[PDB]
């Protein structure tokens, strides 16, 4: 749903 | 009154946000380039925004506990947050002489036409205005701003949140952090009511929030528009 946000937080 | 964990919080923000923030502006030069002529200022707004949410999200991985919530909360949150954050660490860069950003040059001066020429109003203008003069007369210690860009983002009320009530206490040893260090640290006059206005200033981006969305909502429903935002705006932000 959201991969750019998620992969930022990773 | 201020713990050696207090201190601690202290510090690693303090640094989170000389990491995540650099006032040479040096990348500015990586943006679409302004033009000042149609919403001509759009492009590079969204190149400017687009890239504050990155350093925004840099900022929130390092907050004490913002890692101890779920990858849903974390997104949440920082859904929800990141034009609040943005609102806020802008008032860095801007400047009462004449109510604008100035980031270095004057390429990269922004004032009130600059927002207008990415498509906004005078709804979402003058409260924007309002919120920046207000918070630079707080005049806060560089530890009192890092700590409500944290307060912000860590609010267990924003809708969606799962585990509130591990956002809750979360805050909480951010906003006693808060409180004790203006107690402690702040001499008056200054200090006086201090926190009371901070909180204030939560509310204020509250609204704001709600404004922005709004006329985001109403711009990026043209695709022309939407096709000058960039990817991580529309995640953000929304499609
Ligand atoms: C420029 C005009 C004043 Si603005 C006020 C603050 C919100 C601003 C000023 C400086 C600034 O960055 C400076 C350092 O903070 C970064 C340094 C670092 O982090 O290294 C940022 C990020 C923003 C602004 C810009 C765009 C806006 O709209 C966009 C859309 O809604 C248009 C559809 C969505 C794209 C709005 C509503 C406001």
């Amino acid at each position: 749903n959201h991969p750019m946000l998620m992969n930022l937080l990773k | 009154k201020l713990s050696e964990e207090q201190q601690h919080i202290i510090a690693i923000l303090l640094d989170a946000h000389h990491k995540t923030y650099d006032p040479t502006y040096a990348d500015f030069r990586d943006f679409r380039p302004p033009v000042r002529m149609p919403l001509s200022m759009l492009p590079h707004l969204a190149d400017l925004v687009s890239y504050s949410i990155q350093k925004v999200i840099g900022f929130a991985k390092m907050i004490p506990g913002f890692r101890d919530l779920t990858s849903d909360d974390q997104i949440v949150l920082l859904k929800s947050s990141a034009i609040e954050v943005i609102m806020l660490r802008s008032n860095q860069s801007f400047t009462m002489d004449d109510m604008s950003w100035d980031c270095g040059s004057q390429d990269y001066k922004y004032d009130v036409t600059d927002v207008s020429k990415a498509g906004h109003t005078l709804e979402l203008i003058e409260p924007l205005i309002k919120f920046q003069v207000g918070l630079k007369k707080l005049n806060l210690h560089e530890e009192e701003h890092v700590l409500l860009m944290a307060i912000c983002i860590v609010s267990p009320d924003r809708p969606g949140v799962q585990d509130a009530k591990l956002v809750e206490a979360i805050q909480d040893r951010l906003s006693n952090t808060l409180q004790t260090y203006i107690r402690c640290r702040h001499p008056p006059p200054g200090s006086h009511q201090l926190y009371a206005k901070m909180i204030q200033k939560l509310a204020d981006l509250r609204s704001l929030n709600e404004e922005h969305s709004k006329q985001y909502r109403s711009l990026s429903f043209q695709p022309e528009n939407s096709m000058k935002l960039t990817p991580l705006v529309l995640e953000v932000f929304g499609n």
